[PDB]
């Protein structure tokens, strides 16, 4: 998954 | 209110103790009590609420991810059938989830939102807006999905509007705000490219900023460079 | 029983979705409603029961344990009064933690032990009856600490007595039951000493024993045996 | 801490 934050 | 009872300034405190004992579904309870107080919220207080509430529904998606995989192959060419029971749990699953997300867009509905006047606090709660609304996505499938993803995108667009008029394009907050929205654009939109662009423009007007900065705001901006960069490495 | 209307065999398959999907506690609640079907426990059920609890009251224990030091720090010579919330909160984590053990406790006492003819059920529940009543232990204080200790102390002795006679010494139950009561002898019981004796003659009786021992049996006896050598070397 | 199973 891509990151987020 | 569960919470009624104490004290605003014992909530966080037990919120940042049940931080360090790793326990989120507390850390959040405490945090819901103390926004319930009806005072705003300080910026530490209001990261203290994210990642909270981060903390337990990511546990929640990653299981969810989990059991709908699960799922997914169970319904396959040649699976054998092993009875509701995959649907049901995943289901339950997916019910605490939007519970959380429910109680998380309920605190900032009333209200965080409509208090919140600084750039710093408005922008953060509009991107927990569409986060949340965002998580919603990714497990509807009804009538609703379509609004489900506007109501993210609204939200996600409005902090946008905010943070490139009142914050510098390293604020830590508006550099979130637009790693997350590219998220949104790539893996709930289904506009890859918007999310690319976004996350380039993103971090190049990030870079020329950087001489303007402190040694810890510069490692603050940087961190999120890195992830802006990460995903378009993953993306292209 | 909020579990009372699903089915056993539902129930035993959520708790197999649930490991996979990281949910302790929900993997726990199904095992305890599967229990309380009223049905023996198969060996498959035995270890699905002792995972869930065991990650349950492990992350209590981990979660005590934090707030129980930063308690003693509070209370040390200089320290800044911060009020009550400390220990209030470690002592609720405390009774979440009590309440997880008597559960499984009472599960052990209505019906599973009583029933329970083979020695390798009966010793496997014995065992859990003892780390249950260690981990009461950990946390006790008051007028009946020495009544607790002494229960776990009579059921894993009634284990021992119950392995030695009925089991062979690399049998993987009688392992980790000596493991345990070494622990507890160590941690729980001031005795060292015996803690260090029972698992060196532990792993020397059980090295004995490993050529009769499929490659299976033996990757699955040796794996205990390391954990006895590791506990030796942290003691010596 | 020392290991149990
Ligand atoms: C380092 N950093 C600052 C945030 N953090 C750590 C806090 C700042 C202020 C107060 C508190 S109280 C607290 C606590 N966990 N007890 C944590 C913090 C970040 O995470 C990066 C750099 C990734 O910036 C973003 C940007 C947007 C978003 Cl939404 C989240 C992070
Ligand atoms: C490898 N192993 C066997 C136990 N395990 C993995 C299972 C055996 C049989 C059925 C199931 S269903 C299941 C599941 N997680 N879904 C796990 C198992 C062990 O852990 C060692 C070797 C450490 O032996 C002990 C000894 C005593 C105790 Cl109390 C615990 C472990």
């Amino acid at each position: 998954f891509p990151a987020t934050v | 209110g569960a919470m009624g009872s104490m004290e605003r300034a014992s909530l966080i405190q037990k919120a940042k103790l049940a931080e360090q004992a790793e326990r989120y579904e507390d850390m959040a309870a405490f945090m819901k009590g103390a926004v319930e107080k009806g005072e705003e919220l300080s910026c530490e207080e209001r990261n203290l609420l994210s990642v909270a509430y981060k903390n337990v529904v990511g546990g929640q998606r990653a299981a969810w991810r989990v059991l709908s995989s699960i799922e997914q192959k169970s319904n396959e060419e040649g699976s054998e059938e092993k009875g509701p029971e995959v649907r049901e749990y995943r289901e339950k699953v997916e019910t605490e989830l939007q519970g959380v997300c429910d109680t998380v867009l309920g605190l900032l509905d009333s209200h965080l939102i409509k208090e919140a006047g600084d750039a710093e606090s408005r922008v953060f709660y509009l991107k927990m807006k569409g986060d949340y609304y965002r998580y919603l996505a990714e497990v509807a499938t009804g009538d609703d999905k379509k609004r489900i993803i506007d109501s993210a995108r609204s939200a996600y667009q409005e902090a946008m509007d905010i943070s490139k008029k009142e914050m510098p394009p390293t604020n830590p907050i508006r550099l979130g705000l637009a790693l997350n929205f590219s998220v949104f654009h790539y893996e709930i939109a289904n506009s890859p490219e918007e999310a690319i662009s976004l996350a380039k423009t993103t971090f190049d007007e990030a870079m020329a900023d950087l001489h303007t900065l402190s040694e810890d705001s510069y490692k603050d901006s940087t961190l999120i460079m890195q992830l802006l960069r990460d995903n378009l490495t993953l993306w292209t």
